[PDB]
C-alpha cells in the first residue's frame, strides 16, 4: 500500500533563486527507465539516466557534480539501482487505480450560433471528462464521414484526473441533413454517436 | 518513450511558496506533502484508501533541495532567472447549460518563478467561497502551470473574471468569461 521515495543528491523584480529536483520513472513494454534531473532555475545543469549508468553534466554548471557523483562507488550503485527498485514497485502499486483508469466521455452535439438553415455555422461536438486522454472523434454527414473543415482544440486536461476536447465541423446544413458524431475511446466496448437533425 | 511515466517534482525557492514536494502519473498529480500540515495529501478519495505515503521522504528531500540551492546561489555568481509571464484560459468543466451547476477552470500556464496571485472575480467583485485550486505543477519545461476552479450556476446577467498576478506582468491581467 506504500509508495517508495529515492533521495536526491547532494551538492557539492524581488531577488529570487529557486532550485528543483525531479525522479523520473520511464515504463514502457515491462522495463523501466530512471532519470534524476537537477535544475537551477530553468537550466537542467546535471542528470542520472540508467540508460547511461552514470551521472551527465547537461551544461557546464554541472561539470563539477558529473565528476564528484561519479568518483562515488555507492552513489552510482544506489541510482543504477532504482528502476528495480523504487520505479518497478509503485508501477505495481498503480493497479486498476491508475495503470487501468477508465471514465466514459461525456458528449454534446450543439451548433456554435442560434439562425437559420442555409447560413455558414459549425457543429461543435463537446467531448468531456474521460481518462485516459487517448481519444477519437469522427464527424459524418449522411452517414459519409467528413475529413476537410475540422476545427480542434488541442486535447485538454482539467486538472482533476479528467481530459475534455471539442471537435467543431465547418457545416452549411439543408433541412433533412444528419450529422453524426463518433467517439472512440479505450473505456467503451462499441463506440458513442450523437446525431443532430437540421430542423 | 514510455507507455506510461511517473515522477516526483520538487522544488525549492526563495519567495512563497518556498517549497514544494509532489507525486505525478502521466502529467496529473496523484499526491503531495503538505510541508506545514507535515501530512501526505491525496489528489483522490480513493487514492489515499489504497495508498500510504511518508511525509519524512517529502520534507527530507525538500532539506536536500534547500542545501542544493545554496550552493548553487553562491556558483551561478547569484543569477536570477528572467520572469516569464503566465498564458490565461478560462474554460467551464461541463457544456454550459443555463440554470445546471458547472465549474469554471481557469488555467494559468506557462510561467516563471512559481510566485502567483490568482482572485476569482464575479460581475466586479471577489469570490471566495466555492473555490479551489493545484499545486505549482513543474512543466518538462522547466517553467510553471497552476489551475483554479470555480463552482457556479450559468445565467446571462453574469460574468466571470481570472485575475492573475506574476512578477513578469506589468499589470494584473483579467482574463473575463460569458
Ligand atoms: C561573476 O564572478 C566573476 C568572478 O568569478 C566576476 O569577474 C564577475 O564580475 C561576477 N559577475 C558579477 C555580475 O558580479
Ligand atoms: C501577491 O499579493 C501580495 C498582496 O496583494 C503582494 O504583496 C505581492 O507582491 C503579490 N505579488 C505578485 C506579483 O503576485
Amino acid at each position: 500500500q506504500a509508495f517508495w521515495i529515492d533521495l536526491f543528491e547532494t551538492i557539492g523584480s524581488p531577488e529570487n533563486y529557486l532550485f528543483q529536483g525531479r525522479q523520473e520513472c520511464y515504463a514502457f513494454n515491462g522495463t523501466q527507465r530512471f532519470l534524476e534531473r537537477y535544475i537551477y532555475n530553468r537550466e537542467e545543469f546535471v542528470r542520472f539516466d540508467s540508460d547511461v549508468g552514470e551521472f551527465r553534466a547537461v551544461t557546464e554548471l554541472g561539470r563539477p557534480d558529473e565528476e564528484y557523483w561519479n568518483s562515488q562507488k555507492d552513489i552510482l550503485e544506489e541510482e543504477r539501482a532504482v528502476p528495480d527498485r523504487m520505479c518497478r514497485h509503485n508501477y505495481e502499486l498503480g493497479g486498476p487505480m491508475t495503470l487501468q483508469r477508465r471514465v466514459q466521455p461525456r458528449v454534446n452535439v450543439s451548433p456554435s450560433k442560434k439562425g437559420p438553415l442555409q447560413h455558414h455555422n459549425l457543429l461543435v461536438c463537446h467531448v468531456t471528462d474521460f481518462y485516459p486522454g487517448s481519444i477519437q472523434v469522427r464527424w459524418f454527414l449522411n452517414g459519409q464521414e467528413e475529413t476537410a473543415g475540422v476545427v480542434s482544440t488541442n486535447l485538454i486536461r482539467n486538472g482533476d484526473w479528467t481530459f475534455q476536447i471539442l471537435v467543431m465541423l465547418e457545416m452549411t446544413p439543408q433541412q433533412g441533413d444528419v450529422y453524426t458524431c463518433q467517439v472512440e475511446h479505450t473505456s467503451l466496448d462499441s463506440p458513442v454517436t450523437v446525431e443532430w437533425k437540421a430542423q | 518513450k514510455a507507455d506510461h511515466v511517473s515522477t516526483y517534482a520538487a522544488f525549492v525557492q526563495t519567495h512563497r511558496p518556498t517549497g514544494e514536494f509532489m507525486f505525478e502519473f502521466d502529467e496529473d498529480e496523484m499526491f503531495y506533502v503538505d510541508l506545514d500540515k507535515k501530512e501526505t495529501v491525496w489528489h483522490l478519495e480513493e487514492f489515499g484508501q489504497a495508498f500510504s505515503f511518508e511525509a519524512q521522504g517529502g520534507l527530507a528531500n525538500i532539506a536536500i533541495l534547500n542545501n542544493n540551492l545554496n550552493t548553487l546561489i553562491q556558483r551561478s555568481n547569484h543569477t536570477q532567472a528572467t520572469n516569464d509571464p503566465p498564458e490565461v484560459t478560462v474554460f467551464p468543466k461541463e457544456p454550459v447549460e443555463l440554470g445546471q451547476p458547472n465549474t469554471l477552470i481557469c488555467h494559468i500556464d506557462k510561467f516563471f518563478p512559481p510566485v502567483l496571485n490568482v482572485t476569482w472575480l464575479c460581475n466586479g467583485e471577489l469570490v471566495t467561497e466555492g473555490v479551489a485550486e493545484s499545486l505549482f505543477l513543474p512543466r518538462t519545461d522547466y517553467s510553471f502551470h497552476k489551475f483554479h476552479y470555480l463552482t457556479f450556476v450559468p445565467s446571462a446577467e453574469d460574468f466571470y473574471d481570472c485575475r492573475v498576478e506574476h512578477w513578469g506582468l506589468d499589470q494584473p491581467l483579467l482574463k473575463h468569461w460569458e
